[PDB]
């Protein structure tokens, strides 16, 4: 567990982050952050998250200062997905696996991992990832297409009709389904 | 769609700042010296014959209350610099069909006076498809002071925030259909005449208050065109393919 | 069929949490000192000579009271850091034919008003097979304070939840026909003007108050058409070919 | 008895996690239950029924262990369904035999101990114990297709007959309940 | 008498047990009661009246261990009954007086030795115990044509109409009133 909480004049900044980070305004909630006290866990990663997004250089570090704290999961989530943005996905797909079990519940962890394990070619494994994934995500968007590719890489072309019927995809959907079969392997 | 989902969003931050500052002593032997501070010395009487003060010294209730006796020297000193925040946010949320009135409560009743979040309002959704909405919001809270005699006893106040208008939008459109930003300041200070402006000294002859307020409000809303969950819906409850 | 059975369910979470502090303490011994944090040293007069205190201390309520003394030394502290978790559920049930209005009460009635969970209703079944409701679903429970002096005495108050709508909906389908987010946050804080900004003995010339609370609602309406039990039917009542 | 309960962080937590298991989420709900602390009896024996149900190997240890607990009845049974998804009848007979004892009222250990005793033979005991798994149902859907093609192994089409227009079975069944006959033996 | 009552958290059970026999889930009541404590002289009795109705072995011992306690009558009366379908009326009419004599009223107890005398041969004693059983019950369905069927053995064939107008009787019960005194004898 996290047992520190700021108060009701840094935690309703905090918002005002989360805010610009679902905005596109990335920089401003760095900026924000910046503003806020450098050494709190939640400003820590939020930033490393804002870093790694951005390309910048310091999230490498920022995830790794937070493997040792209650932030714990996502410090392995961002070096996993780390990882992956270097295209090293063998040890991406063991921090994506220890981030999983860290903390279960978290759909995007799921999604990473699988699509983690189908480049590595456990494919029963990312089936299974893939699989929690769509189950926690209510339908799933990236989810279902990362099980409808990874069915159509497996070649069973009805099964994924019947994911077709049952998810009620659209072509608009299908067309990235596609790309996205021709993008792994 | 013939039916109506309103969806009202309250915002609510308040701050306020409070200062105060008195001194008062008393000494003994041979002589006798007092310096009461405004409401400081009434609970005293001083006898006939001047031998000594015959009452028994109070103490200021809202702040720090230090006290210095140091055998004929006695002092006191009552100071305070305080601080509040007050933050409230509250999303209530109706359906009703076209036409109908509806209404909602989430607070309590008290001996009857409703309080709580509140709200009645009434969606037309015209043949343009826009929507046209008659809503009235609360946000009540109790405050205790005052009293009374009939129907009921030592019954607390309200904070009341409430808006009442009528409005018209488009599906998903919204409003600030009230707001506010407020301040107020007040301030007073005594002092000796003479001694309460020495540069130095003259704070121990000088009696301070200070009371800053701040405040501002939001009500926002929003009005959606809303169809019932299929029968084999699962019901809300409560407790390169990456995600980039 | 011309029979409606209407399904009410009824979810409410809600938490809390609170916090505060002060301290006050008192020294003897040719000297004298004293700090009362605010409201602290409110039950005390000192003498007119100086000599001594002459009242009894008091302790604060709501929170644990530690309390030291060491000959000369004499201290009070009170704090408090407290959560609490509440958790409500109600499902009620109730059948009536298409056209005509029903009731239902399952809670109580006080010196007469009415608590408890409470539901009324009126399902009118239209030539399409679709169900009109107009419903009014309440949830009450008692709540201790206030009082009257007419019609009761020492009566208690009321924690209400109710709801009151009309809407269209088919045989099986459902509305979450009203919600609630809310969230509420206070603060205070009142130090010693000077001494309160120490890093780290400035806590023991600060006093605290922290007040938050959160809560969440849904209400579900869910009408199905019905028929009423065979003659022969048993009674619902209360206390590979492998299953998978 | 089961002298253990869980508090309403963690109870209203298992509500979610049945939720999961009856949604055909079974592995976000082994993910949420792994959220929750290992070790507890209820959390254990979910985790198990998942694992048993997804084709995990640990499901085996997790029913081994908790047979030692309160969570008896459904570790024995759980075994007992082990067995039978190797074809090992033998020991699931008896397993299923003792879940049923432990617990009797339970109409899913009735209705698979019914199917084992079938299985191995034991046609009057698989007689009585699908009795019982149907008549604790309420009218049954599994355990009246149980008893029917228990009878039409035994050939009483007339008494098969007799069912059907008691407990008014469907063609939609009759296919199921022949093809289940055959299944059997 | 007997000095023993259950809570309503363990007797609220056995109502639930009642209503399962005479649901005709005889063996879902035997489930039920064996989740409830054994030694239970209520539960005890239950499930000697299961065992000896579905063919069990057990009923015989069950029925035994209760003679000696406050569930005597029922006892004897389950011996009897035991004693008359194995086909040995000599010690059944023995037993079946003894219940009857323990406690009167049961017209079960009325109506099982009046038949029990008959099939051993004191038709006056039968007579005695038919029309016992016959006034207990308000009207009677088995003791009134097990008392027609008497007298059709005793060739009282206007006595029998008498019978035939004062209950009321229908040719439907008629039938099986033949019966039943070809079966007598």
């Amino acid at each position: 567990e996290c047992s520190q909480q700021l108060g009701q004049e840094q935690e309703l900044q905090m918002n005002m982050v989360r805010d610009m980070i679902r905005e596109g305004r990335l920089h401003a909630a760095l900026a924000n952050l910046e503003s806020m006290p450098p050494g709190l866990l939640d400003v820590r990663e939020e930033r490393a998250l804002i870093l790694r997004r951005i390309g910048d250089p310091r999230a490498r570090a920022e995830y790794q200062a937070l493997l040792e704290t209650c932030k714990a999961p996502e410090a392995h989530h961002g070096l996993g997905l780390l990882a992956l943005r270097n295209g090293d996905s063998a040890r991406a797909v063991l921090e994506l696996r220890e981030a999983a079990r860290l903390r279960p519940t978290e759909s995007r962890f799921r999604n990473d991992l699988g699509v983690a394990l189908l480049k590595r070619g456990d494919r029963v494994g990312a089936r299974f990832e893939f699989i929690t994934a769509l189950e926690l995500q209510q339908g799933g968007k990236l989810p279902a297409t990362n099980l409808l590719g990874l069915l159509y890489l497996q070649g069973d072309r009805e099964d994924a009709q019947r994911l077709i019927e049952r998810l009620q995809l659209d072509a608009r959907d299908i067309r990235a389904a596609e790309a996205r079969a021709r993008s792994w392997g | 769609p013939n039916q109506v989902q309103t969806d009202i969003r309250f915002v609510e931050v308040s701050r306020s700042k409070l200062k105060q500052a008195s001194t008062s002593f008393v000494r003994r032997g041979g002589n006798l010296w007092v310096l009461g501070a405004p409401g400081s010395l009434g609970d005293i009487k001083v006898n006939a014959d001047g031998s000594g003060l015959g009452g028994t010294f109070g103490t200021g209730s809202s702040g720090f209350n230090l006290i210095f006796g140091g055998g004929k020297w006695l002092s006191f000193m009552n100071a305070l610099e305080g601080s509040g925040f007050a933050y409230t946010l509250a999303r209530p949320s109706l359906v009703a069909m076209s036409g109908q009135s509806a209404s909602f409560l989430a607070g309590g009743e008290f001996p009857y006076k409703e309080f709580g979040i509140r709200l009645t309002l009434t969606p037309t959704v015209m043949n343009n498809r826009r929507i046209a909405l008659k809503v009235a919001p609360e946000v009540s809270e109790l405050d205790y002071s005052a009293g009374i005699q009939s129907g009921g006893v030592a019954v607390p106040a309200l904070r009341v925030r409430r808006t009442d208008t009528s409005v018209m939008l488009a599906d998903g459109e919204s409003f600030v259909i009230s707001g506010l930003t407020s301040s107020n300041s007040v301030s007073n200070v005594d002092k000796f005449p003479w001694l309460g402006d020495i540069p130095i000294l003259g704070a121990f002859f000088r009696s301070t208050k200070l009371d800053k307020d701040d405040r501002e409000l939001l009500m926002i809303v929003t009005p959606h065109l809303v169809q019932p969950l299929a029968a084999d819906a699962q019901l809300p409850d409560l407790p390169t393919g990456l995600s980039d």
